[PDB]
């Protein structure tokens, strides 16, 4: 059964308001942008202009719980999906080396007040090393998320 | 940012496959 429900959306919709500070309703990129500073980002004017712009259907410059709700079932559609997978190496991988290492995979989890027994992390690197180089490129970082 | 939502679900359920 893949037809949204009512509660459904609720349970979205509390988190919805989180982000837009306003409570208009609405969320600006002066709004999303001061959020985005705390994350110890400094992203311009021009970048967030082509994030938000791709998204936008109105053409208001800002974006609509209803052009919101379209992004969160729009995971299923898996669209902007390959961007993210694309975008999140480069949060994943710090060093920019190219690889992700297991010291460089413990350092972001704790930042996140996350962390697992050095027993769940070798487990981790074992299942997904496929070429077996010893380190997560981006060839298994997008292949080990293709998966049925 | 947009696509930075879009991923919170990513390492919410894409995370749980693994236990
Ligand atoms: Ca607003
Ligand atoms: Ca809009
Ligand atoms: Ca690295
Ligand atoms: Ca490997």
């Amino acid at each position: 059964a893949d037809q949204l429900t009512e509660e459904q959306i609720a349970e979205f919709k509390e988190a919805f308001s989180l982000f837009d500070k306003d409570g208009d309703g609405t969320i600006t990129t002066k709004e999303l942008g001061t959020v985005m500073r705390s994350l110890g980002q400094n992203p311009t004017e021009a970048e967030l202009q082509d994030m938000i712009n791709e998204v936008d259907a109105d053409g208001n410059g800002t974006i609509d719980f209803p052009e919101f709700l379209t992004m969160m079932a729009r995971k299923m559609k898996d669209t902007d999906s390959e961007e993210e997978i694309r975008e999140a190496f480069r949060v994943f991988d710090k060093d920019g080396n190219g690889y992700i290492s297991a010291a460089e995979l413990r350092h972001v989890m704790t930042n996140l007040g996350e962390k697992l027994t050095d027993e769940e992390v070798d487990e981790m690197i074992r299942e997904a090393d496929i070429d077996g180089d010893g380190q997560v490129n981006y060839e298994e970082f997008v292949q080990m998320m293709t998966a049925k | 940012m947009d696509v930075f939502m879009k991923g919170l679900s990513k390492a919410k359920e894409g995370v749980v496959a693994a236990a």
